[PDB]
């Protein structure tokens, strides 16, 4: 900091750092609630168990990043535990990691999907792309069908929507002449 | 004018498929972990839930776009150990096992040419707190509630999908798109394809090596072209840039006063007290919420764009990789033969390989031939003369034959048609 | 949208009549302007979202009309345009704010490995299948359509000759029965 400069600011013109008046050292300020939190859950009416993803954090440093010492106990159980799993997306807590690959049920990210399974609990895994298959290619081999089938598939396409219509005067003012008179100053918003 | 020589050309068609799955926390961007500002914000109601719902729909839509583009086959095929393809070299497009990931050589070039200005998909807390000397843009976004979720499908897995598609296309032709994947020698897939564009297969076998060499040479030129010119991938780069640009503008809009005394909430709150402070806070809130609404609207427009592009890309994959497209200039200029997919950040690339007539000669023609009063029309091809003899030949390649009853058909007599000429039909 | 009528937007109240019964023009109009701009903002947002969704639905409807034209009124050669498989037909059925297509398609079901070759040499000349492909069960060479096993005896009316059998790769020695 230059001698005449007291505050520093970032791109957003929010104060980024402060020079402490008493001890001339510079301190950066960072928000308390850094880090998104996403809840993975089966739908209610089935179970109330859930798992939590903390995005772009190390599972060693999840508690300090989330300020786990300050939360309530029911968040602290999900702050750290035995079901901690690291993924390219972040740290997942509350779901046991499974080696077996399955089709995606609830997507988390970075190839990771979870589901609810009965071991009655939530599981997280790397999705299965489909059955691994190999092809018996050769320069003098053909594979010819001898029987067939006729299949029927359903293709659903939306075509239209509800033909909504709106009267400005009722929604905005509600049959009040004075409010409509003030509204007329705005002009052709409502005709538009 | 009939062609006598041809060429096999390879063209590159780049299509954006997805965007960065952005997400926004209103409370951080607008208020910044200040409870009083959040309390004033609650008076506005469900604006922010609406925005979050819209962006969640965007993210799900991008994942769906990628899935419906690439995951059109439910079996993960792999190339055989033996790369016998009748002289056709498939080594710059297949995965390289020696390489850590399964990206191809060409895919490696593509990923190394376009630059993804996001510091990767990992940026830890400590990474930002150690990067206090540069004030990284991504950290500034992240501290203001702006986050970039990772895509569901990682590049490993997109590459696996493309490898499976290539294996099916190369070993099974179009059969793997239609139910089960069969096996076909590649030259016979070529024969079918040439039959598809009104070309007899026999020509290819008669020149097979040459064609393969041409194809291989063409592939090399692609590798030479892509490795130097950066603008080739602009269609994708701009997308990234645009998204980045948007975010930058958004954070810069936190500097705006919107007519307030200051852009900082805490300054107003430390200087002013509710009865007239709330007015300035309302001004800031409406300005920032306006900026967010604008950003989300632009993202929705761009998402409609990208969904259109992704539907087009899926259509190309279905109609040119899983089959041969009769649609003209749908899969590159020329009579379509095949297309090969290659991944790319937030997009896909199709190597469309096509037939183009190359050398041609003028000849004299006539619709029909009179033999004994009856009019003969070509069953296929056209009548042509070199000045001495009349032959029949396919339209798109010079290959004359002697006229015979099994090459033509008779309908009516030669007194009605215009342009008929006198000649003889040899009777075997 | 209706819930957004509950929003104060920084006003003393969300009800117009409360403001008007409590406040008088010179400063009442400010609160009324705040409510008006908030509600007009909500309406503008709603209309914008409806426009986006309408562009979506028009794209879907154009696609549906294209499917109707190319699969109901005809047969679509486009792969996976009207369902996975070689398209045969599609049947439309109505639905509230949408349509449903029963796409009926052909799918090969059972298959066998066989041995093949592009061409056949008879007397030095190379024979290529006029349609289908050459196939062998280990003893006899036949011609068959690609998508269904149905061999026939090779004859001059099943094949055509172009060049000789010294150029093509993979040709094999056999006989062409001459009727
Ligand atoms: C070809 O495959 C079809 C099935 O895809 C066979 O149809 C079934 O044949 C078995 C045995 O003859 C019957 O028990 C079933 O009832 C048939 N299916 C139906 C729906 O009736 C067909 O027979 C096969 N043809 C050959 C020559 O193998
Ligand atoms: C038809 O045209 C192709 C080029 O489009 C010819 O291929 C080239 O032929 C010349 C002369 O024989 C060679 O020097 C080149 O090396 C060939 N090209 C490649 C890539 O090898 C082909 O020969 C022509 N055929 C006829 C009958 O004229
Ligand atoms: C396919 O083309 C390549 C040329 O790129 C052939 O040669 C390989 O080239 C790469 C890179 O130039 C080298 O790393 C390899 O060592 C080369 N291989 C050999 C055997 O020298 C390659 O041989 C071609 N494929 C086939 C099957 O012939
Ligand atoms: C093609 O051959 C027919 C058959 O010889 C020609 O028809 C004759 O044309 C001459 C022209 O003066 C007439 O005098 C004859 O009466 C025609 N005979 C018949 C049987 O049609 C015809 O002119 C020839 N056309 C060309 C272009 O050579
Ligand atoms: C297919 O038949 C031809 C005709 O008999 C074979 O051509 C002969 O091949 C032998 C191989 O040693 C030569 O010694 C002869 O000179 C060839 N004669 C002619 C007329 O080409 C050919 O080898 C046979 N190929 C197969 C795969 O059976
Ligand atoms: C439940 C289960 O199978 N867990 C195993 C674990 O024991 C092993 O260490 C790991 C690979 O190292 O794969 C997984
Ligand atoms: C929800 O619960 C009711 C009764 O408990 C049951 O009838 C219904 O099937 C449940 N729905 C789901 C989706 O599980
Ligand atoms: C922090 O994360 C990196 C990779 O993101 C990992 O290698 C490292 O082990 C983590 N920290 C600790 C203490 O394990
Ligand atoms: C065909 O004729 C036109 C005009 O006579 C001439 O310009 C052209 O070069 C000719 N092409 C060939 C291949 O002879
Ligand atoms: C035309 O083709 C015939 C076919 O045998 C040939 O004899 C004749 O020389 C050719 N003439 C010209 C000008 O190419
Ligand atoms: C083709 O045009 C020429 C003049 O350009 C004319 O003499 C000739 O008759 C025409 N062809 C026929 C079949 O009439
Ligand atoms: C074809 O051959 C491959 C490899 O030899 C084998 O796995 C497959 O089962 C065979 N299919 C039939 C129908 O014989
Ligand atoms: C091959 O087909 C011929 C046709 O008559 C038949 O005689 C022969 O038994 C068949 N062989 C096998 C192994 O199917
Ligand atoms: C097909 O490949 C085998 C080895 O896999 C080889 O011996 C044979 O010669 C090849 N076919 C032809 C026509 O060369």
């Amino acid at each position: 900091f230059l001698p005449f400069q007291q505050f520093g600011r970032d791109i957003a013109d929010t104060t980024d750092a402060v020079r402490d008046p008493q001890t001339l050292e510079i301190l950066d300020i960072t928000p308390c609630s850094f880090g998104g939190v996403s809840v993975i859950t089966p739908g209610t009416n089935t179970s109330n168990q859930v798992a939590v993803l903390y995005q772009d954090v190390n599972c060693t440093e999840v508690p300090v990043a989330i300020h786990a010492d300050q939360l309530t106990p029911t968040w602290r159980v999900y702050s750290t535990g035995s079901n901690v799993f690291q993924t390219r997306a972040g740290c997942l807590i509350g779901a046991e990691h499974v080696n077996n690959s399955y089709e995606c049920d609830i997507p988390i990210g970075a190839g990771i999907c979870a589901s609810y399974q009965t071991s009655q609990s939530i599981i997280a895994y790397t999705m299965s792309l489909g059955a691994e298959n190999s092809v018996a290619y050769s320069n003098n081999s053909i594979a010819i069908p001898t029987n067939f089938t006729i299949s029927v598939t359903t293709e659903i396409l939306p075509v239209s929507m509800t033909k909504t219509s709106v009267d400005c005067t009722m929604y905005i003012c509600g049959d009040s002449t004075e409010c409509s008179n003030l509204l007329l100053q705005y002009g052709s918003f409502c005709t538009q | 004018a009939i062609p006598t020589n041809f060429t096999i050309s390879v063209t590159t068609e780049i299509l954006p498929v997805s965007m960065t799955k952005t997400s926004v926390d209103c409370t951080m961007y607008i208020c910044g972990d200040s409870t009083e500002c959040s309390n004033l914000l609650l008076q506005y109601g469900s604006f922010c839930t609406q925005l979050n719902r819209a962006l969640t729909g965007i993210a799900v839509e991008q994942d769906k776009n990628t899935q419906e583009v690439f995951a059109q086959v439910k079996q993960i095929y792999k190339t055989p150990p033996i790369k016998d393809f009748g002289g056709f070299n498939f080594s710059q497009i297949l995965p390289d096992p020696s390489k850590p990931s399964k990206r191809s050589f060409i895919e490696d070039l593509l990923f190394n040419k376009v630059t993804l200005a996001d510091a990767g998909f990992i940026k830890q807390y400590g990474d930002c707190l150690g990067d206090i000397a540069a004030r990284d843009l991504i950290c500034a976004q992240k501290f203001n509630g702006l986050t970039v979720l990772p895509p569901l499908l990682t590049d490993e897995m997109i590459a696996q999908y493309t490898s499976a598609l290539l294996a099916g296309t190369i070993t099974s032709g179009w059969t793997f798109g239609a139910g089960a994947a069969l096996q076909i020698p590649f030259a016979m897939q070529m024969a079918y394809r040439f039959n598809g564009i009104g070309v007899t297969q026999n020509v290819l076998y008669e020149n097979q090596k040459l064609i393969a060499n041409q194809f291989n040479s063409a592939i090399g030129k692609i590798q030479d072209s892509l490795s130097s010119t950066a603008s080739a991938l602009g269609k994708l780069q701009d997308v990234v840039n645009q998204n980045a640009q948007a975010l930058n503008t958004l954070v810069k809009q936190l500097s705006s006063n919107f007519g307030a005394i200051s852009s900082v909430l805490n300054d107003i709150l430390s200087r002013l007290c509710p009865p007239e402070a709330e007015v300035q806070i309302d001004r800031l809130i409406t300005g920032r919420l306006q900026s967010l609404q604008t950003y989300v609207t632009q993202q929705l427009i761009r998402a409609a764009e990208i969904r259109a592009s992704a539907n087009l890309a899926a259509t190309k994959m279905s109609e040119c990789v899983l089959g041969q497209s009769k649609r003209v200039d749908f899969c590159g200029k020329g009579y379509h033969l095949m297309s090969f997919p290659q991944s790319a950040p937030h997009g896909v690339v199709f190597l469309h390989v096509t037939y183009v007539p190359a050398q041609e000669k003028n000849f004299t023609t006539a619709p029909a031939i009179c033999h004994d009063g009856k009019a003969h029309f070509p069953r296929e091809g056209v009548f042509v003369s070199n000045g001495t003899h009349w032959f029949v030949t396919q339209r798109n390649f010079y290959e004359p034959q002697i006229i015979t009853t099994d090459n033509t058909f008779v309908s009516g007599n030669c007194d009605v048609v215009i342009g008929i000429v006198n000649n003889t039909v040899y009777d075997p």
